[PDB]
């Protein structure tokens, strides 16, 4: 399980700092480009988030789709293949994931922008990548996909790990059951425990975390007489209220840079995790990996990508 | 060899027309140079901001007021500017690591892709990788990845195995194919059919277990060699 | 000329039931491009062109010929 993107947020600096007050709004101009450079900062994040999701999921030129009839030699992919009967077509497993993971901040200025790619699209990529992996072997990453009998695919992926292909074709039936019975337990591994997705769940929380903190900073005095920007204007004559609103602005304006800097740092982690996915997606899914325990413990045969909210899940 | 030469040489020529009219392909570099001068600019403009103090000129606060007041104002200058540095600095650190993260990615490609041949897939770019040629660029590096991409395909009936006498025969490397009559074993990534002999195939098991084995006769190098 | 989207209220781009490659990314799959007189359009981005591999348990496709491509990185 890997994070891929984080929730794209964009904050309105002038509003978040100065609510509905030109009085405060004019003062903000005396700090210059802070207000603008924050948007320039967050946009840099928000842009590359849809670059991350772009790099990871769409490495494939075309959208492949599974053939109408499934004969793989006994391997049952109805688990992992798109569910034709769901309105949003997503493999039976992916629904287990979207259940586990889960204007409040929009009232101020924290507007949660929509990720460029809808989840239904993400499920078409991870259908394609999974459709080509099954039918076309690994060749679809190197060019035009080449239909190859799946059972004759797995003869190669054994040669990759040094097991001569005569093992497969003799053990095919057995290997079929071990595969299928392995897929089944993946359901309950997800179904019966909610901590497997913690990596994703932690990302989503920390984002919603800082937003709460960022909001609650609006209610702090910061040394000013009150946290309501109008009350300072209502009670006091402006000439003194100027100095008060500074302590609000200086406090709040700082409190953004804290939040912004966190996002930058946190995004730089996701940016690192995204490449790890895009590396696996390219090497592990699209090819066969010779890197020991890069794809997970054991000699690696193939990987099946599966989407998860603001993340991706591989079945190695 | 010849056909590969022109394909290589011409593919080079395409590069120089690409970059010639392409401003965007360097966007990665051009962005990095920009973003620095950007924050560098913004760092400078912050010298013109009041920050709440009565002016953004240091001396013009002084000569206007008696210093015991300036000690107060120059705070709001320093408190402002000092902050604006720590903003800019903390930026650079973050941005530095971003480059630092791309330096590893380069220093790894330089190591593996150039100096080796990368078995990793799509690390050196789409297609199977042959070699890379680095090229310097301002504050960056540019690799030219020479990759081997297959082209023309032909639908083939295949079989994972071939019975002969009841033994099973499997290819050492490649797969049994046929165009519909004569079974040929060929290497995988290029179509190069060859008649099927023991030197192509090794024996394992027998004809029951394999799913998809097809009758055929695997010619023997040795048998004719005898007959004299 | 107004259109309602997933990402918000769009103005001055004629909706198109056709679906093409994402060109100017907007949000939630809506992607705009200039071409048709001409007017900015907005349409659901087609992720990729569509293909369905022709697959059967005895069917293999082995490339007969290749290219050597040089891809700048
Ligand atoms: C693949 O597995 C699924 C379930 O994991 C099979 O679907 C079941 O099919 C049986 C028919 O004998 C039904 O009684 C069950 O209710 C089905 N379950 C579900 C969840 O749909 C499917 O038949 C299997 N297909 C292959 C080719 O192995
Ligand atoms: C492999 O493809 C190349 C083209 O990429 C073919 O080379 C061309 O062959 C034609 C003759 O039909 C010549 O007119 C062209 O000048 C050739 N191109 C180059 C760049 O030399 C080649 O014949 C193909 N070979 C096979 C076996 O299919
Ligand atoms: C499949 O390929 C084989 C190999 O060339 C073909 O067999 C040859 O076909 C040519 C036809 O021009 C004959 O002249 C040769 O005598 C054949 N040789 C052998 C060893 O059979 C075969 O005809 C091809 N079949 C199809 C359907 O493409
Ligand atoms: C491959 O050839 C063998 C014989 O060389 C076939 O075996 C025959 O199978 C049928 C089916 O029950 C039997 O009635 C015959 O008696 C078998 N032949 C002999 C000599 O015993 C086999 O069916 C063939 N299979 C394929 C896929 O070609
Ligand atoms: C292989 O068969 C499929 C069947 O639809 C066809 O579309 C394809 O063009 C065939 N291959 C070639 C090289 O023509
Ligand atoms: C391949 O699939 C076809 C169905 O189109 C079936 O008739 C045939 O027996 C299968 N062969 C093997 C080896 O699975
Ligand atoms: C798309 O087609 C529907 C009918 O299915 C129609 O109501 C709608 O106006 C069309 N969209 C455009 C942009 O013409």
């Amino acid at each position: 399980i890997l994070p891929v993107s984080m929730t794209k947020t964009s904050v309105d600096c002038t509003m978040y700092i100065c609510g509905d007050s030109t009085e405060c709004s004019n003062l903000l101009l005396q700090y210059g480009s802070f207000c603008t450079q924050l948007n320039r900062a967050l946009t840099g994040i928000a842009v590359e988030q849809d670059k991350n999701t772009q790099e990871v999921f769409a490495q494939v030129k075309q959208i492949y789709k599974t053939p109408p009839i499934k004969d793989f030699g006994g391997f049952n992919f109805s688990q992992i293949l798109p569910d034709p009967s769901k309105p949003s077509k997503r493999s039976f497993i992916e629904d287990l994931l979207f259940n586990k993971v889960t204007m409040a901040y929009r009232f101020n200025g924290l507007t949660v922008l929509p990720p460029l790619l809808t989840d239904e699209m993400i499920a078409q990529y991870t259908s394609a990548l999974l459709a080509g992996t099954i039918t076309s072997g690994w060749t679809f990453g190197a060019g035009a996909a080449l239909q190859i009998p799946f059972a004759m695919q797995m003869a190669y992926r054994f040669n990759g790990i040094g097991v001569t292909q005569n093992v497969l074709y003799e053990n095919q039936k057995l290997i079929a059951n071990q595969f299928n019975s392995a897929i089944g337990k993946i359901q309950d591994s997800l179904s019966s425990t909610a901590s497997a997705l913690g990596k994703l769940q932690d990302v989503v929380n920390q984002n919603a975390q800082a937003l709460n903190t960022l909001v609650k900073q609006l209610s702090s005095n910061f040394g000013a007489i009150s946290s309501v920007l109008n009350d300072i204007l209502s009670r006091l004559d402006p000439p003194e209220a100027e100095v008060q609103i500074d302590r609000l602005i200086t406090g709040r304006l700082q409190s953004l840079q804290t939040y912004v800097t966190q996002q930058l740092i946190r995004a730089a982690e996701i940016r690192a995790s995204a490449n790890l996915a895009a590396t696996k997606m390219s090497e592990c899914v699209l090819g066969q990996s010779k890197r020991v325990d890069f794809c997970g413990k054991g000699y690696h045969l193939m990987s099946f990508p599966q989407s998860a909210p603001h993340g991706v899940v591989f079945l190695h | 060899q010849k056909l590969i030469a022109n394909q290589f040489n011409s593919a080079i020529g395409k590069i120089q027309d690409s970059l010639s009219s392409t401003a965007s392909a360097l966007g990665k570099l051009q962005d990095v140079v920009n973003q620095n001068a950007q924050a560098l600019n913004t760092l400078v403009k912050q010298l013109s901001s009041n920050f709440g103090a009565i002016s953004s000129v240091l001396n013009d606060i002084l000569s206007r007021l008696d210093p015991p007041e300036a000690e107060v104002q120059i705070d709001r200058l320093i408190t402002g500017r000092l902050q604006s540095l720590q903003t800019y600095v903390t930026q650079q650190l973050i941005r530095a690591a971003e480059i630092r993260a791309s330096a590893n990615l380069a220093a790894t490609k330089m190591s593996e892709c150039v100096l080796g041949q990368s078995k990793r897939v799509d690390f050196c770019g789409k297609g199977y990788h042959l070699m890379s040629f680095p090229q310097s660029a301002p504050h960056g590096v540019v690799f030219l990845h020479v990759t081997y991409v297959p082209a023309q395909e032909k639908n083939f009936t295949t079989a994972p195995a071939i019975c002969h006498d009841g033994k099973a025969h499997f290819p050492r490397e490649g797969v049994f194919v046929s165009n519909g009559t004569h079974w040929f074993v060929t290497q995988r990534n290029f179509y190069e059919p060859q008649i099927i002999t023991t030197d192509n195939t090794f024996v394992s098991g027998n004809c029951d277990v394999v799913i998809g084995i097809v009758n055929n006769t695997v010619y023997d190098p040795l048998q004719p060699e005898l007959d004299s | 000329n107004v259109f309602q989207t997933r990402a918000g209220c769009l103005i001055g781009a004629e909706h198109v039931n056709n679906s093409y490659e994402c060109d100017i990314p907007i949000g939630a799959g809506i992607c705009a491009s200039y071409q048709t007189s001409q007017s900015i359009i907005a349409y659901t981005m087609s992720l990729g062109a569509e293909n369905s591999v022709a697959y059967s348990n005895n069917s293999i496709a082995i490339p007969t010929n290749f290219t050597i491509s040089v891809t700048t990185e």
